[PDB]
């Protein structure tokens, strides 16, 4: 503290933010498709195009705020190391609590799989209702996903010993290995037999594996996010804190889907 | 899931009294969907799936 | 353009705080007109009020529940005392995610909206507070009411999560030079330990009432047992948020009464880390009993033993703090103004409303008292006489320091007794009535319960009295409050001691335990420029 | 039986269940009063000596022997509370031979009661429904949102089986004096048992909550002699 | 500007409509709302 | 010039004296649409939660 | 002399909606085989005519007639 | 947007620590692209200097009037919490020294005198 010129400069390492709009925009998109939501379910609009500006100005205002992150960490330069680490320590408790939403999903499965009520004659899965074959596009999932989990360790690997054609082509490799998960799994709800209202069973499982689908969206997008940053020389090789919540996310998405397998697609009786 | 292909193709010009029989708890419509007909949901393709009445 | 940017527009933490009690103070003026409409109603045998309708009966109890529920007590306990106070003992300038509580804020705005438009487009919502599924399906409530309803429970749950993950991730890194997390007041602690029950908590409630959503509208049958489900199952996974939830409404309140109790008894409090310690063990034997709301549900002879074992063992860690309190009380001079009186009125009525826990807590025992009106006695004690003593207390007590303008005394010990006395008027002869054996929510009652439902009528007119009262005492506050403080030596914080001279005290009067009462009163914008030094 | 207008306590007994449910809350009750008295002291004290003291006694913060009665000695009352609780939710129950099955099924907004045995060879089942009495067509001297128009009758010093469901929403199945509350959910059955040791009437309410007409569906139980319910079966 | 009254969201002295008005219709309003739904859902079902 | 405008746009977003979200000459292209339609979105759910508490169904 | 259904151990907690249906099927097996006018299948016939609710039997009987019944009842 | 630092010797504000660039096909270094209060950081841990302090108060000798303890602050105030001079035996009292008068600490007795920097 005792350095020549210190008065020029904050006194504390924290980031004092300025006056933002968006905390109020935010809501008054959530309004809006709060009560569009419960009005076009029982009449009152009819015309469907209100509920789909809801959700395009809600994912508007999530990309105007992370415009406005950005910004104040690569341009105006506030992000010091216990700003980063409380970053860190925040996105770890939004994994934990995206962990549990899940754990009260697979409650719901073994509260009825083992213990079966009379109405439908005691079996898993019911008569009537064939199930999806786990020696089929259920295995080309996983693979991909594990797969995917081992490019992006060549791509975080090659920001730290300062080679870019490396991290650019791995960041691509893995945005295509997410992208025909998906295009799978649309395949794998269109030639099914069964559908949401067939069964508890028909319930639950287009409900575990369907929080999943918008969830790996997300990477599709956060991934977008990170090899067009790296592409205009944001990333530097010791300061770069999207890819590493990406890893984060990608990882505990394999995982939770190495349990929505194991669970749901072989476990039948 | 090619030679799969063509055993759907032929499981849509069969006639309603030739489908799987349909138990109960299996169509279960109590409030009608707002998309469309309320017969349909999201993803539904005709040739594995109907609705017989 | 400058009021836009600094009262809508926010960064600070302190100016979310002051519109956490504006927003609190009108949710629970409203639920408390619908209880005086339901208490005038349960008056005499007949149809009084309402003419024939017991719908707009059961909707006014629900809308009652929500309102001060998720309305007032959580955005006073989390907003106006949480918000402000923990940077200002931590020693920060302001929260880690400023952001983030600018839209914890605004979230409740658009659901107090849904839950007043959940009263106006139908019949209504008279599903009760837990929104049991075969009632609440499309065949008794099918309409824009329900839907609109647990929409209202969705924003509330956002904004709890978004500012607990701020709590917990600035207390950990955002500290002064010189504190560990073993310095730390006993405020900060309660803080960290509701925050940790709201993120394990609140993704069941979520998941529950999701699938509620989805059984009454894309038909699918999780809850209906007519296509291979169990009601059963949500109120397992409801009631996982609910006993969680209640000590959510009560932790913040138990570190409050110890600064009045280390303040106006001039003494520390007695075993500090035996205090920390009891608030971990409450927080965590919360979680693992969630079934003593179900004991006639059906469930084995096995399973209500345990559930019997581990809801008294609570009893345990609650009385190291109830005597933990005597004994910092005990030795010290005590003065009576207007915080201790609160205080002194929070450690008598929240063990004689405690006390009734252990006798339902029993699997035999509930078999009598279930849906009965001894449980709204037992928790109208805790809730009406533990959680909104604590706020006017802690109102009281930081007032003159975030305001900077005082208040007449002697209101305020009006205010006081009218609340003692109307409210202890109306919950005591709930307990005779659920002896007797009246069952909950019944609009009309045989004509032997009459004559003490004559007498519980009697005391909701004397505490609505006292909300205007303290609505006076407010307008008395902002109002000519610079000329309130030389009318009685309630406005010193600490009182001169026996060798201690006035005129030594006049150049050293504030002696503290904590940052808070040292700060210029009003608290500034900016208030720590340099750091602050611990030993 | 019936409610007493300025009421304290509870209802009498007809059943050695209900008699437990007394005598457990009897002896919980003399541990509470012990508690609140001990603290009601404790603060009548502490406002007679040491309000508006001189002396403080600043240095009294820490304790190691007075920490320890605080903890262990509510643990032993809670392990002599636990004893008789564990032994009256164990021991009193259907242990030998039920003598017979009532099945109350809960409809919308009244009760329907089938008495399952006594059948004939073509299924010729007695059943019947039970309503409430509106007030303008009572008759003078019954109670008001408790008189049904038919009522359970049943045998005295005899085992009775309950079989409760439903058919619409959840209900609740009570008779106050006979210690039986048990639920009545849609999709399955639940079993309560009940002895009755004196001749009268038992009167009950439902409790949990089913739409606008949950205060009026009321449940009425005679206890006759055997010679009674033979001739009024023998009728019905 | 700091001081007593400035950390306010309404301004309270040297005021044009004195302060009592905008004090008594927050209560107001926040003690006539539940009549006025009431009132409404009353109407809506018959009953006067 | 070359894609190292970062020594540039960081002597741009400091001294600027306008805030940072309106601050580039390309933030128009983004703030007009999204305050244009979000006062549509708004004003169309006040309508029809007004319209529906008087019974108007569509 | 009022004489009802005893303990049956293999049940013996508060939920008796798998003995109803489990004496169902019991005595559909045996009366599948071993004709219609047997003694032991109307142990079966007062078991669950004295646990069920009689709604519950008549829809079994239109699923059974209408051969659409989930059920062992195929031995 | 003036000339870049080499050393904190040379740097007068935020107006010196933009630095230079980086090259086409290369991973930027830190000391090629940051500015603001965290290359400061950068420039102060690549010497020893450490620019936030986390060293606590000074709990070896105790107050008087004649010769106080010096709590230095770029404020008129500084906030200063004794806990004792075996640094745990007074309980935690907060004091606010002053350029116009000092704190003494009603249990123990320690002095804070503020040196303005
Ligand atoms: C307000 C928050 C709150 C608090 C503090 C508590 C406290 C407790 N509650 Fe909970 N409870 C609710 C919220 C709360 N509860 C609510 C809202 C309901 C109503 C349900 C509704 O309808 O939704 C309810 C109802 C309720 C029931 C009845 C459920 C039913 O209707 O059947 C039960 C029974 O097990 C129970 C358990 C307990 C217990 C054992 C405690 C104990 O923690 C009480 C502990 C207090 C003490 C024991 C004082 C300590 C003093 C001592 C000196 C210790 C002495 C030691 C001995 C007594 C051995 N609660
Ligand atoms: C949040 C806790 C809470 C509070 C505060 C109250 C307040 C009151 N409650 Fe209780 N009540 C419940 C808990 C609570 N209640 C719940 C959960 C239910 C629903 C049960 C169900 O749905 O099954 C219920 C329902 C309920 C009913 C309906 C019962 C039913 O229908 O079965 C009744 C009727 O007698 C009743 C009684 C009262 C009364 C007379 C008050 C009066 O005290 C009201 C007067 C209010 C005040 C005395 C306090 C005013 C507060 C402020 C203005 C202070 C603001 C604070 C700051 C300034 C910091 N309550
Ligand atoms: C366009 C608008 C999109 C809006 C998305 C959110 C709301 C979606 C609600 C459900 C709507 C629905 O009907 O979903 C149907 C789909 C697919 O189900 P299906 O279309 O019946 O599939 C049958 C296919 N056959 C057999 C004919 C070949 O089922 C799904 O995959 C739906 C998955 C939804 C998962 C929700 C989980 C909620 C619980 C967690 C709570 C977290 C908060
Ligand atoms: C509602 C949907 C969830 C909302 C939360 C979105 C995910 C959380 C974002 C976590 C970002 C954490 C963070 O601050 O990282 C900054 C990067 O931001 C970023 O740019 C992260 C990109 C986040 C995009 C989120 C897209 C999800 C929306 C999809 C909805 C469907 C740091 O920047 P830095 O320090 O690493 O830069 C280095 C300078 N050299
Ligand atoms: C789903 C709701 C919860 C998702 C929120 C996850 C946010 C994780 C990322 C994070 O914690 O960073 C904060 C928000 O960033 C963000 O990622 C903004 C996400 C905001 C989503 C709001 C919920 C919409 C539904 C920083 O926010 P900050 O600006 O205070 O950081 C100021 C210093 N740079
Ligand atoms: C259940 C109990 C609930 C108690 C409610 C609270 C009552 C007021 C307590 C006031 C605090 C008393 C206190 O802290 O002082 C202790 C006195 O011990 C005592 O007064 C208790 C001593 C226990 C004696 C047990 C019998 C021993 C004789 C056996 C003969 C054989 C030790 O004072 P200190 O040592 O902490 O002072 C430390 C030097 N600053
Ligand atoms: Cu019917 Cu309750
Ligand atoms: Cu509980
Ligand atoms: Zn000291």
């Amino acid at each position: 503290m005792r350095i020549q010129n210190r008065e020029n400069l904050q006194l504390f390492p924290f980031h004092l933010v300025t006056n933002s709009p968006w905390p109020l925009t935010t809501s008054l998109a959530l309004m809006s498709l709060a009560l569009t939501l419960g009005l076009t379910m029982h009449g009152y609009i009819g015309n469907h195009l209100w509920l789909f500006l809801a959700i395009s100005l809600v994912l508007s205002s999530i990309f105007l705020w992370v415009r406005d992150v950005v910004i104040e960490g690569t341009y105006l330069g506030d992000h010091t190391i216990a700003v980063r680490k409380g970053l860190n320590i925040g996105f770890m408790l939004f994994v934990l609590s995206e962990i549990l939403i899940f754990a009260a999903l697979f409650w719901s499965y073994f509260h009825s799989a083992m213990g079966p009520t009379i109405e439908i004659g005691c079996q898993w899965p019911p008569v009537g209702i064939t199930s999806i074959k786990p020696t089929e596009l259920p295995l080309l999932n996983t693979i991909i996903l594990l797969a995917s989990g081992a490019t992006v360790t060549w791509a975080h690997h090659s920001i730290l010993y300062k080679d870019r054609q490396g991290t650019l082509v791995g960041l691509f490799i893995t945005t295509l290995l997410i992208i025909l998960f998906v295009g799978c799994q649309v395949l794998e709800y269109t030639w099914a037999t069964f559908t949401i209202a067939d069964s508890v069973f028909g319930s639950i499982f287009y409900a575990g594996t369907g929080l999943h689908f918008i969830h790996m969206v997300m990477l599709i997008v956060m991934l977008a996010i990170c090899y067009a940053r790296m592409y205009f020389y944001h990333f530097t090789s010791n300061h770069h804190l999207g890819l590493e919540t990406t890893i984060l996310y990608l990882h505990v998405l394999d995982i939770i889907w190495l349990f929505l397998y194991i669970v749901f697609y072989w476990w039948g009786c | 899931e090619a030679e799969h292909a063509e055993h759907r193709a032929h499981n849509r010009h069969l006639s309603d009294e030739e489908w799987p029989k349909a138990y109960p708890y299996q169509n279960v419509r109590r409030v009608d969907f707002f998309w469309g007909d309320g017969d349909k949901t999201l993803f539904w393709n005709p040739d594995v799936n109907r609705h017989v009445k | 353009m400058n009021y836009i940017n600094r009262w809508l527009f926010s960064t600070n933490a302190k100016d979310i705080a002051v519109l956490y009690f504006i927003f609190a103070l009108f949710c629970g003026l409203l639920g408390s007109i619908m209880s005086l409409i339901l208490r005038l109603e349960l008056s005499a045998p007949g149809n009084q009020i309402l003419m024939g309708n017991h719908q707009l009966f059961n909707v006014v109890a629900t809308a009652h529940a929500v309102l001060m529920v998720f309305f007032l007590v959580m955005p006073a306990a989390i907003g106006f005392f949480g918000n402000y106070l923990l940077p200002l003992m931590i020693g920060a300038s302001d929260m880690s995610f400023a952001r983030l509580n600018n839209i914890s804020f605004w979230l409740l705005p658009p659901a107090l909206v849904s839950l007043l438009a959940s009263a106006l487009i139908e019949n209504g919502a008279g599903t009760g507070w837990t929104v049991y599924p075969p009632l609440a399906g499309v065949q008794s409530h099918s309409g824009p009411s329900v839907d609109l309803a647990i929409f209202a429970l969705h924003l509330t749950s956002i904004s709890s999560l978004l500012g607990a993950i701020n709590f917990i991730t600035t207390t950990l890194n955002m500290r002064t030079i010189g504190m560990t997390m073993s310095k730390l007041p006993l405020f900060v602690w309660a803080v960290v330990f509701t925050s940790i029950l709201l993120l394990l908590s609140l993704p069941v409630l979520s998941a529950g009432v999701t699938l509620l959503l989805l059984d009454r509208n894309f038909n699918t049958s999780f809850f209906e047992p007519a296509g291979g489900g169990d009601p059963i199952l949500y109120q397992h996974l409801f009631w996982f948020f609910g006993h969680p939830e209640v000590y959510i409404l009560i932790i913040p309140g138990f570190g409050i009464i110890s600064h009045i109790v280390s303040t106006y008894s001039k003494k520390p409090v007695f075993g500090a880390i035996g205090m920390v310690y009891a608030m971990g063990s409450i927080g965590f034997l919360g979680l693992l009993v969630w079934s003593h709301h179900m004991y006639t549900v059906g469930l084995d002879v096995d399973s209500r033993a345990y559930f019997t074992s581990a809801t008294m063992v609570i009893a345990v860690p609650t009385g190291i703090k109830i005597f933990s309190w005597l004994a910092t009380l005990y030795g010290g001079s005590i003065r009576y103004t207007t915080p201790m009186l609160y205080a002194f009125a929070f450690l008598f009525l929240f063990t004689v409303g405690g006390l009734s826990g252990v006798v339902l807590s029993n699997a035999s025992l509930d078999i009598a008292f279930h849906d009965t009106y001894y449980v709204i006695g037992h928790f109208h004690y805790v809730l009406s006489l533990g959680a909104v003593f604590s706020l006017f207390a802690g109102y009281y007590y930081w007032s003159p320091l975030i305001t900077g303008l005082y208040y007449n005394n002697n209101l305020a010990n009006i205010q006081f007794w009218l609340l003692f006395i109307g409210t202890n008027v109306t919950f005591f002869p709930m307990h005779f009535l659920g002896l007797n054996g009246m069952p909950r929510r019944i609009p009309d009652y045989p004509d032997a319960f009459a004559g003490w439902n004559a007498i519980s009528s009697f005391g909701s007119l004397i505490s609505i009295i006292s909300v205007i009262l303290f609505a006076y005492v407010i307008y008395d506050q902002l109002v000519n409050g610079l000329t309130n403080k030389q009318l009685s030596t309630n406005s010193l914080f600490k009182n001169p001691d026996f060798i201690e001279s006035n005129i030594i005290f006049n150049d050293n009067s504030i002696k503290s335990s904590s940052i808070d009462f040292l700060l210029t009163s009003p608290p500034l914008p900016h208030t720590f420029n340099t750091p602050a030094i611990q030993s | 039986d019936v409610p007493t207008p300025w009421g304290i306590f509870f209802q009498d007994s007809a059943t050695p269940n209900m008699e437990g449910i007394i005598e457990l809350h009897n002896n919980i009750m003399f541990y509470l009063v012990l508690i609140l008295t001990f603290v009601s002291y404790i603060l009548y004290t502490i406002i007679y000596n040491y309000s508006n003291a001189t002396i403080v006694h600043k240095y009294m913060n820490h304790g190691q022997l007075i920490e320890i009665v605080w903890t262990t000695l509510p643990a032993v009352i809670l392990l002599i509370i636990a004893f008789p609780s564990f032994i009256l939710l164990y021991l009193c129950d259907e242990v030998i031979s039920p003598a017979m099955t009532i099945k109350a099924i809960g409809l919308q907004w009244y009760w329907k009661y089938e008495y399952s045995d006594f059948i004939n060879d073509d299924g010729e089942i007695v059943e019947f429904e039970s309503y409430v009495i509106p007030e303008e067509l009572l008759e003078d001297g019954q109670l008001r949102l408790l008189d049904v128009d038919a009522s359970v009758v049943v045998p005295v010093d005899t085992h009775i089986r309950f079989i409760v469901s439903s058919a619409d929403v959840i209900h609740d199945f009570c008779v106050p004096a006979l210690g039986v509350k048990v639920d009545a959910s849609p999709g399955r059955l639940n079993q309560t048992s009940a002895l009755i040791q004196r001749e009268g009437v038992y009167y009950g309410q439902c409790s949990e909550l089913c739409g606008v007409m949950h205060s009026a569906m009321p449940i009425k139980i005679e206890a006759v002699s055997l010679y009674e319910f033979i001739n009024w079966l023998d009728e019905q | 500007d700091v001081g007593p009254y400035s950390n306010l969201p309404f301004k309270v002295k040297n005021r044009r409509v004195p302060y009592a008005v905008p004090h008594f219709l927050f209560f107001a309003i926040g003690m006539g709302i539940p009549f006025f739904a009431c009132y409404v859902q009353l109407k809506r079902s018959g009953s006067i | 010039t070359a894609t190292e405008k970062i020594i540039e746009l960081q002597k741009f977003y400091q001294s600027t004296n306008k805030p940072i979200y309106a601050a580039h000459p390309r933030s128009k292209y983004y703030l007009i649409p999204y305050f244009g339609l979000l006062g549509v979105s708004v004003a169309a759910t006040l309508f029809y939660t007004g319209r529906a508490c008087f019974g108007i169904k569509d | 002399e009022l004489k009802t259904v005893g303990f049956d151990a293999r049940f013996p907690q508060q939920n008796q909606t798998k003995h109803c249906y489990q004496s169902y099927l019991d005595y559909h097996k045996c009366i599948t085989v071993k004709g219609e006018d047997f003694a032991p299948c109307k142990v079966f016939w007062k078991t669950y005519n004295s646990l069920c609710p009689s709604a519950w039997v008549e829809e079994w009987d239109e699923q059974r007639e209408k051969g659409i019944f989930p059920g062992n009842l195929k031995v | 947007q003036f000339k870049t630092a080499t050393s904190i010797a040379e740097v007068e504000g935020l107006e010196n620590l933009v630095g230079p660039g980086a090259k086409t096909g290369t991973v930027p270094t830190d000391l090629e692209q940051a500015t603001g209060l965290e290359r400061y950081e950068l420039l102060g841990k690549l010497e020893g200097i450490e620019v936030f302090d986390e060293t606590p108060l000074e709990a070896v000798r105790k107050g008087t009037m004649k010769d106080p303890i010096l709590i230095d602050s770029y404020d008129d105030y500084r906030y200063v919490g004794c806990t004792g001079v075996p640094a745990d035996s007074h309980n935690i009292e907060w004091l606010k020294p002053t350029t116009e008068k000092n704190a003494r600490c009603w249990e123990c007795g320690s002095v804070y005198k503020l040196n303005f920097l």
